[PDB]
RNA sequence: CCCC
RNA sequence: CCCC
RNA sequence: CCCC
């Protein structure tokens, strides 16, 4: 609280462009089409994907393509002061935005009059959950085998005591002077488009163009961990058959 | 390592011919799904680490009879045998009397009852169905009177509770709870 | 609705084996699945437990914080059980406030805990008149493969049992462990006709939503029971399933020693 | 709060196996298809049955059988300290289990794509109202002539001072050791099976089994009053038939 | 005492024949409702203390017309003369042009109208309706244009507000408020 | 719209009757149905009453308890009037939260009480601007055969007139009767065309939901009125109905001579 | 705080006489997106009304085979009152909306548009006494501007009661310490009051006083109506001036 | 669907003109339409302001009152920012709040105010740790011709500037002009292909709800942004559009201070 | 609550 | 409200 | 929350 950066390493020791400890696991849920458990530092997340399923009772169905729903729920025990079960404004909000990501990327034209439904719970919440949730949901999507154009990978670029930082932690959010969640389409091993972009703090024109750059580093880093996980899953379906 | 993530570049279009699992955009082919990229006769496909089944001519299929018009049973095709994942192209298909059985049948209601669950092969497009094979048939029926599940006895179906009796096109696997 | 079709058939198969005195996985009729009980899954939370019962898995977390007592009952702490059977814990869950099944699930877990006097509500008092502790037990289904209820009563009592009161930081003293004095356990059975299946699985439920739940304390007292579903319960059957259940409850309790 | 039983008697003077005073009147409402007013101790409940009636949303019907809905609800003035109108956890629940009691027994097969609606309101509530509502509802259904395998009858057993007592009173729920509501299906003037069964408390496996015994004996007494309620209703419609002729 | 309550044993299923108000089970017969047990000719039935009417052939019925075709008129049936209780078997009965006035008619338009209220006699199940009778027919019709309740005028109907006159198969009870 | 084929017919009959200048039961056009006012029907309530208005039934229960006054008015204390038209009476009663009717009904009853100043609020004050009696009037319909409104109004006042304050219970002194200084009564007529029908049957109600409701005090002062339904009211006819209603209210008021 | 006095020297706390309306303004067709609109100030009240239809109706189980259905939502923005109010429906608004609908139900020629919905939204930007009357006046303008066939116009005023005298179009202080509040709304056909469409009341009033207020009201109604006619004339000129561009 | 049909043809048109690097109204790609800011449109309201922006128009009113701060900050007052996209503004818009878009626009707008620190929540401290000035700010859309968002941002910063703290009325001192430091300005641009637009119009919106939004403070820092819709944002565009935005936000801040 |  |  |  007195000062964010001492010596040039943050309060938990990381660099300026050092992600937190990530952990990612596909196919954790029996009764779901795809799933993923993941953690980003202290965040503990799990995404589930159901679909393409018939969409009911009726009428809400789009005739030319598929519809994507995305519910982002924090559990009561996830936060310091027990949250109260139910959609915050923040929730309805994060859900529209997170859902909009995947709308760009999923190949919904392949599945007319149908739903592809995404639900993601936060079991433990820290700075960045919203970003952990997207990564998770992205893995579940691939796990569920919904045809996509590529991958969605997401990181928060923050800023503490005048300097930018990667994957901000709590205190840096609570006493930082920025907080900027990105999420890119990765196609062909590289970062292409922006899928999700949300800034709110004080940042120069030139700080912002920088920050974009700091982000697509964390992204290739995480994307790889995402590949590693969908690969581990690959070996497993392969081992179960080979039996 | 033949493994691919969605977004991986398989190659150029004029070069390779798009197959299952693959999309094009800018003349390049791409992997839409995670899995083992396979290539044969210039055709590039991707075996998905989690395939979404598609129903097609040839397949075996589970369904419920949702509406009996005349000479025509509308079955609600639900599952595609051999894959647990719900298909992408499920919905209504047609069980026309000609196909109900190899013998001759009139008044299709005497083969296939309202709300019957059945087991059928897809013989045409648009989920058109055949019941003719021995395997194919009604898997479960409710008493047309007291709505109790009908027990198979012989070549006919009987209601225990109510003793009534109904004649149907009966899959061998009737009552077995398998299909 | 097309979902119904896969299930009606699975129902026919479960009923086929029953007719031949079998359960589809070879279990005894009085046999639970493999139980795993992992405490401390949720750091920030004061207590927490992940439970696995077969492929069915649930988390419960316990958060506490000071609050105002009930005006009619001072001198007592407060315990508030709630469950969320969220979208993703099942193909058949729709988002929103608790449906009626999300509700009875929590009221049962709460019942066992309360009727057994599992936590010492009195020792949770801070200022006798309007400052007292408030224990939030929140159940959160993750994977539903049959019998979320027993899994939830099991994790609940497990989470409480690894609960640290957050004294300091509220400026109420030092952090201690919560005085748990009992061990509610609940055994649920799928009644079918004149037979019962202890610890039903999602597949077995195809038969129908017709259960019996009996909860006991550490002394084998019956402490909570709940028949549920549209059916007539045979008395002979009830009598006999009374004893099997108390017994099953003894074995699950043994998994709490854990050496 | 001192003792609940002394010299073999409960605070209101009943023995351990004695019912509270019950009044039952059928056919009391003019717009319902069947109804019943019911007093049980200081409980005052009124039940209405509607149907079989059409059912919408067209999706919520059952192609093969009738659906059953049951709303149990406490009037703000029924309790000692005014109660907000509107559902709560306890009501969603009671409504649920109480419905299922009747799902077991109504012959829903006879009325496909239909609803049979049971509404029950407690006007003044003492201990054991779920019990009161169930009994009132049964009478109501019979009065609406909706087909049933038999009668639903309901009594609760409790435990005070380590004694099992039939039909607990308020002081006995509040300061007892057990509260256990039963409901039985009645066929041939005999108890056949359990239709409703909840318990909260601390009982020995022996006490459970003994409790089902006490509940039964009591439930049969209540069932004889339910019958008489309808017996009256029957005498009365025939009496009116004899009046038109006059 | 002939009075019975639901759940009361009536006899063996061998002995008597389930009639209205009785159900069979386990070989026995039981009252389903409360009322008067009657056994006429091996047949046991209970007279409900509150009957639930059921529409059969011969019953005089009332309903609104919900759809017109060319050969047929679809009427949403709702009530059976005699009881105020809604009937169990309520729904869409059918009005065929021939069954209307013992004489030729080109279109049922000539007879019935959309949102008209009818008074029919059941000719067959699935609520096959007739209206040939003087008693039967329309009881309340709205103007095609302007939509006000039309008043009878001898052998024709005309609305007051507008003046337009229409011709329909008129029930002798039209306008009476009775039926 | 299947439950209203039967309705539409009964509407015809009521109408073919009106044309002959006659009601379906022989009543005159200003004649209320029979009336019963039973007090003290709910003992565990502070005040209560059950009114019968023909085959129409409604029961009202009153409950009092300490509370914070209006931020505005630190004097007097509060009366809340709620109404449940639960599915008990009428199939047309759906379950759930208040419909426009349950509301209109409560607000009309509340009005006649509030505006007639029939209960001295300034009386039930405990601590100036701190603690004050809150008076809950809860209206619960039972059997709906038309005019649930008038019945509730009749019952609500009878309820209030038989109310004991819960002082002892609240360590606030001995219990005492609620000071009731007035007697709001309300007369609802079904307007059809240029004719009125006082105190309509549910059957008569088949004609349409088109009514006028007039509510007077002790001294015959009009204290609340309500036109409702989508019809146009002839000022000619309003003028009679006023006179007739203040009258009807008076006759009704001399029922409370128990 | 209360004026305690109200009527003084024959003139009210704002100087109006017993039968003088507050200053009224009435713009027609202000909203571009609606079919018909109307801004309308009435004393300190500022309200806006849009109209949409006849149009198609979902759910459609709510649609009516033989005639149009009408909906009206009366809504008081938060900054419109003195102590900022929770947005959305309270029981007062729900009641007002039921009755306001029913006024136009009497007049709109629903039969011309089976299976349709004419919908009316009225928005209170700034609140003051008798805003339900402002709104009603504003809707009728919006209706007409929207060309929805109607039997005749609808106009409304409230009569109050201060210090024993009947006042016209009551303002806040006389509606809070007065002795009665009584809103009317009339069908105006052929330049003359013809029917009553809306009638509410509350407070102590004598039989003789009720009938007097009715006179007092109509006189106000006819005065308001005239302004409505002029609101529409202005429109008439505009759409003409556009052709004719 | 079925309004979704008329819009589709319009869409063809808008694109056809983008194929020609020109718009439907001949407007330039970095050019807002006619702006207009009217303070004090709602008296009886410590703050107000109405913004027409082309045919779009929105009012915004600030209210204020004593209250308790959140557990965290005992050191400052608070600012809540709600909105309503009433059906007044459009056919589609839902009646009852809060729909999701509602939630969005409010928050974006709240971000810029709270993020610019364009109000001294420290100066609105009644007494520390118990009472502070709570500033409400409700957006009410009147007419929706596109970019109610930008409109609403402007109207909210206009209204807050012209706000008079009701200190006197609440017994806290002499009323004063509200201490407003910064001046946040949001620019929403509509994106399709590699090309950005304006300041989008409803007709242009026919293409799809694919937009970007960047908010700057007086000193030209960026205080908030928001991609929005189902599309992929090319980084090259963003780059240009970051510059083009910052400059559009200054043309407006002059249109602000005259 | 009622009122606006 | 705002954050998580 | 729990009971009523
Ligand atoms: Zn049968
Ligand atoms: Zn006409």
């Amino acid at each position: 609280p007195e000062k964010l950066i001492v010596d040039g390493l943050r309060l938990d020791g990381r660099k300026f462009d050092e992600l937190r400890p990530i952990k990612i696991e596909a196919s954790v849920l029996k009764r779901a089409d795809g799933s993923c458990y993941l953690e980003m530092g202290k965040n503990k997340v799990i995404a589930a994907v159901f679909g393409p399923r018939e969409v009911h009772p009726e009428h809400l169905q789009d005739p030319s393509k598929a519809i994507i729903r995305y519910r982002y729920n924090m559990a009561p025990f996830s936060v310091e002061e027990r949250k109260r079960p139910g959609p915050d404004r923040r929730s309805i909000e994060i859900s529209k935005v997170s859902k909009e990501a995947f709308e760009a990327v999923i190949m919904k034209e392949l599945f007319p009059r149908s739903a592809i439904d995404i639900f993601v719970e936060v079991l433990q919440a820290d700075a960045g959950s919203r970003t952990a949730c997207l990564n998770a949901a992205s893995v579940a999507l691939v796990d569920a085998g919904v045809p996509m154009k590529g991958m969605i990978t997401s990181v928060a670029v923050g800023k503490a005591d005048g300097q930018l930082v990667l994957d901000p932690m709590k205190e840096e959010d609570n006493f930082g002077e920025a907080d900027m969640p990105f999420a890119f389409l990765i196609r062909n091993g590289k970062i292409e488009s922006i899928a999700l972009l949300q800034m709110d703090g004080r940042m120069t024109r030139d700080e912002v163009k920088q920050a974009i750059e700091l982000a697509k580093k964390g992204a290739l880093q995480i994307y790889e961990m995402q590949r590693e996980a969908i690969l581990r899953r690959y070996i497993e379906v392969g081992e179960e058959m080979d039996e | 390592m033949r493994f691919v993530m969605p977004g991986d570049r398989i190659g150029s279009a004029e070069e390779y011919v798009k197959g299952e699992g693959v999309y094009e955009e800018g003349g390049e082919l791409f992997a839409a799904v995670a899995g083992k990229l396979i290539i044969k006769d210039r055709v590039a496909k991707v075996e998905s680490i989690s395939p979404i089944p598609e129903i097609v001519k040839g397949d075996v299929v589970l369904g419920r009879v949702v509406d009996l018009r005349n000479s025509i049973a509308l079955i609600e095709v639900s599952s595609k045998k051999g894959e647990n994942r719900g298909p992408s192209n499920r919905g209504i298909g047609i069980l026309h009397v000609s196909n109900v059985d190899e013998g001759y049948v009139k008044e299709i209601s005497e083969a296939v009852g309202y709300l019957d669950i059945l087991k059928a092969r897809v013989i045409g497009d648009n989920l058109r169905l055949s019941t003719k094979e021995e395997e194919m048939g009604v898997l479960r029926a409710l008493c047309s009177n007291c709505k109790t599940e009908m027990v198979r006895e012989g070549d006919i179906l009987k209601c225990p509770e109510c003793g009534r009796v109904e004649k149907r096109k009966i899959s061998t696997d009737y009552g077995k709870g398998e299909w | 609705m097309p979902e119904d079709i896969l299930v009606d058939i699975k129902r026919d198969y479960v009923l086929s084996k029953l007719r031949d005195n079998e359960r589809i996985d070879g279990r005894g009729f009085d046999e639970f699945r493999k139980v795993e009980i992992i405490p401390n899954v949720i750091e920030k939370a004061e207590g927490s437990a992940l439970v696995k019962l077969g492929d069915t898995q649930v988390v419960v977390g316990v958060k506490m914080q000071p609050g105002e007592p009930a005006p009619d009952t001072p001198d007592r702490g407060v315990i508030i059980v709630n469950a969320e059977l969220v979208p993703l814990a099942s193909p058949t869950f729709e988002p929103g406030p608790p449906d009626e099944n999300s509700i009875e699930l929590a009221r049962v877990v709460d019942r066992g805990i309360r009727e057994s006097e599992a936590v010492d509500l009195s020792k949770l008092v801070i200022e006798e008149g309007e400052k007292v502790w408030i224990v939030f037990v929140d159940i959160h289904a993750l994977d539903d493969d049959g019998n979320l209820l027993d899994a939830s009563a099991l994790a609940a009592i497990a989470a409480l049992m690894n609960t640290k009161v957050p004294a300091e930081r509220f400026d109420l003293g030092e952090d201690y462990l919560l005085p748990v004095r009992d061990l509610p356990v609940s055994v649920t059975s799928l009644i079918v006709g004149n037979k019962y299946l202890v610890d039903p699985s999602r597949e077995e439920m195809s038969v129908g939503d017709t259960t019996l739940t009996i909860t006991t304390d550490k002394d084998d007292n019956v402490v909570a029971m709940q028949k549920s579903g549209g059916y007539l319960l045979d008395e002979k059957l009830f009598d006999e399933l009374l004893d099997v259940s108390i017994n099953c409850a003894r074995k699950l309790r043994e998994k709490f020693k854990e050496i």
